[PDB]
């Protein structure tokens, strides 16, 4: 079991603060990078932030840059997102994803169940693709030389109403 | 094959009067009569007197060494050796003692002359130290080698003396010199001497006493040095 | 039995009238203001550079192995180093690495492919783990890529 | 290193509670602990700077109370046995 529970989501108001905490057990939480990812209700995944194995390097999405602080306490093996000066666009469901590999070849395998917090995408993946049983459907991501060309492409399959699931990592392999 | 010069010589014995007392621990005591049970060399004991003669010797419970021109260079502690098992080898060619628990290939003949041919080469080393040099007759160097808890500890003291045979009278406690976390078992040892087949030898005597689980009574003086002992 | 020195006397003698005299009520001891953990200044730092900062690493099939002992090693410097992209510790936790002691350390140094780094975890299979450098599932160590 | 304060020192593996004071005890260049006839740690050599400190057990003892008869008066004096005047 490499489960990662998460909590700290509830009704808040714009311009406030909220502490999200997710606890990871079953693996060396202090050796794997982790991240916070966000899914607006009925909208694609938006990666909030990410913190390294040591907690020294922190990365934030420019949509939330300068107002969210990602933190990691390895003693209790828990990881926090401190949301400050919230906006109306931040009402979503939050997951904390374990990063299998180092950056840049990020790989999110295990995801939290989802905390419902109430308060554009670089990769121009098609809005939808229709398939038929027994067909061979190619759904194609698209990015720049910095997104797709240089770093691994990982594919997540999110069933309706569940956490995302890793399908493809390092451009070729499967879990 | 050993040296071309192995004349027959019986293991002459002598009497270690009060020698072989070493500070059993790093504890300081002032004007105290401490009664500790540890491995000491028994008082007035029959210690073997080897004289160029270094036959293999057992290391059952640690052994006391008494060495009276820097002829001895070190010792070769082993159990099976022959590149089969690692062994402790110490070499002091010139004020340069080196500690190597390595998979040595030492040939029973520790040929030497300067010339060194004690062991062809050392492979699979686990510990390597390059510490400062540990080393009528003028200088008497007394050592105590002991194996507790895998730790290999050497107590030692170098004393200016005037003697030609046997061990001098008087009392001198062997200060701890260095502790080695070798962690390996040991039962046998050797010695190393400066003196390609017709090699001479130099005047050098070394005496081997055997530590036993004795109870002693050490007289730490005001300055903490052990000035006298009764077993 | 806690407000007056007299009350402690009334309480030790179990009487409400205390006769004239001196009574040993309780005992006191000045408490440790703090703790002073003190050790000898570091004297035998380990040269991680000899393996890490080495100018020429080894091929993964013929991976170098360097023995580390007779030494003190600060793994926190390595863990808190930004050069390392991967620091995966199995069987131990990197935060407690400085707390523990081992008989010896082995630095197994080699060069692999990026897509191949995930093959240096215990229980992994492939062409590096199965064929080049295998780690037991009962692994007590770390991997630094 | 703090001197003249009751502290929980942990010199190497040797731990203990007491007040540390600089001293004139002449430890031999290889000695770390100091001890007395009672086999109690008296002095320690500071591991990282070669100095000799005595471990005086912190001021401790009984707390006697000097009182006249309770019927006579409620006033009370306190005797902290074998301790210097520290905290009043
Ligand atoms: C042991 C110590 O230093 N404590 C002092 C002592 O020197 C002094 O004599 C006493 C008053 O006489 O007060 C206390
Ligand atoms: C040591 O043994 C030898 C040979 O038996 C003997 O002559 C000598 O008196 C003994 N000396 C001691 C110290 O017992
Ligand atoms: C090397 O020496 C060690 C000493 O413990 C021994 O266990 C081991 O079998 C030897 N062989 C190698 C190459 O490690
Ligand atoms: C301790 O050393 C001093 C010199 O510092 C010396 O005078 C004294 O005799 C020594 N101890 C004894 C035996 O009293
Ligand atoms: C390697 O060299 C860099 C140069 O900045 C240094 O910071 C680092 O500590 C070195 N690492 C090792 C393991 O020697
Ligand atoms: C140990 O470090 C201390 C503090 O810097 C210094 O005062 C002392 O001289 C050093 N001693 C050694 C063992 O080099």
């Amino acid at each position: 079991e490499v489960q990662v529970l998460e909590s700290g989501g509830g009704l808040v108001q714009p311009g406030g603060s909220l502490r999200l905490s997710c606890a990871a057990s079953g693996f060396t939480f202090s050796s794997y990078d982790m991240s916070w990812v966000r899914q607006a209700p009925g909208k694609g995944l938006e990666w909030v932030s990410g913190i390294s194995y040591s907690g020294g390097s922190t990365y934030y999405a420019d949509s939330v840059k300068g107002r969210f602080t990602i933190s990691r306490d390895n003693s209790k093996n828990t990881l926090y997102l401190q949301m400050n000066s919230l906006r109306a666009e931040d009402t979503a469901v939050y997951y904390c994803a374990r990063d299998v590999n180092f950056v840049p070849l990020v790989t999110f395998d295990y995801w939290g169940q989802g905390t419902l917090v109430t308060v554009q995408s670089v990769l121009t993946q098609p809005p939808s693709a229709s398939g038929t049983p027994g067909q061979r459907v190619t759904l194609s991501c698209t990015g720049s030389s910095s997104n797709i060309g240089s770093n691994s492409v990982t594919w997540y399959q999110q069933l309706p109403g569940t956490a995302p699931k890793l399908l493809i990592y390092d451009d070729n392999q499967r879990p | 094959v050993n040296l071309t010069t192995r004349t027959q010589l019986p293991p002459a014995y002598t009497n270690s009067f009060t020698r072989g007392v070493y500070y059993p621990d790093k504890v300081f005591r002032s004007s105290v009569l401490h009664s500790t049970q540890d491995l000491f060399l028994p008082f007035f004991s029959n210690v073997t007197w080897f004289h160029f003669d270094n036959p293999v010797l057992p290391f059952n419970d640690g052994v006391y060494f008494a060495s009276t021109s820097n002829i001895i260079r070190g010792w070769i502690f082993g159990t099976t050796l022959d590149s089969k098992t690692q062994s402790l080898l110490i070499v002091n060619n010139a004020t340069n003692v080196v500690i190597k628990v390595c998979e040595f290939q030492f040939c029973n003949d520790p040929f030497l002359g300067s010339e060194f041919r004690v062991y062809s080469s050392a492979n699979n080393c686990t510990f390597e130290y390059v510490s400062q040099p540990f080393l009528n007759f003028k200088n008497l160097r007394e050592f105590v080698f002991k194996n507790i808890d895998g730790y290999f500890k050497i107590y030692s003291k170098h004393t200016p003396i005037n003697l030609v045979r046997d061990l001098p009278q008087g009392f001198s406690a062997l200060e701890p010199l260095v502790d080695l976390p070798i962690g390996i078992n040991i039962t046998r040892f050797q010695t190393l001497l400066a003196l390609s087949s017709g090699w001479t030898a130099g005047a050098a005597a070394y005496y081997v006493g055997y530590l036993q689980p004795r109870t002693f009574l050490l007289k730490y003086n005001e300055n903490g040095t052990i000035t006298d002992a009764v077993d | 039995c806690a407000l007056d020195p007299l009350s402690e006397t009334k309480c030790t003698l179990k009487s409400f009238t205390v006769e004239k005299g001196i009574y040993q009520t309780s005992n006191f001891r000045v408490q440790p203001t703090e703790s002073i953990v003190r050790f000898p200044n570091i004297t035998n730092l380990c040269p991680f550079g000899e393996v890490f900062n080495a100018t020429r690493f080894a091929s993964v099939y013929a991976w170098n192995r360097k023995r580390i002992s007779n030494c003190v090693a600060d793994y926190s410097v390595l863990y808190n180093s930004a050069s390392f992209s991967t620091f995966k510790c199995y069987g131990v936790s990197p935060t407690k690495l400085n707390d523990l002691c081992f008989t010896n350390v082995y630095a197994d140094s080699f060069v692999i492919r990026g897509d191949e780094v995930r093959q240096i975890a215990p229980g992994q299979t492939g062409k590096i783990a199965d064929y080049n450098y295998k780690l037991p599932d009962d692994f007590t160590g770390c991997v630094i890529a | 290193l703090v001197k003249n304060k009751c502290v929980n020192f942990n010199f190497n593996g040797l731990t203990g509670t007491g007040v540390l004071t600089e001293s004139n005890k002449k430890f031999l260049p290889f000695q770390q602990f100091g001890r007395d006839i009672a086999d109690t740690t008296d002095a320690v050599r500071d591991p990282q700077t070669l100095e000799i400190l005595d471990i005086t057990p912190c001021s401790f003892g009984g707390v006697s109370v000097i009182t006249p008869g309770t019927n006579t008066s409620n006033q009370v004096a306190v005797l902290y046995q074998d301790v210097n005047c520290t905290e009043v």
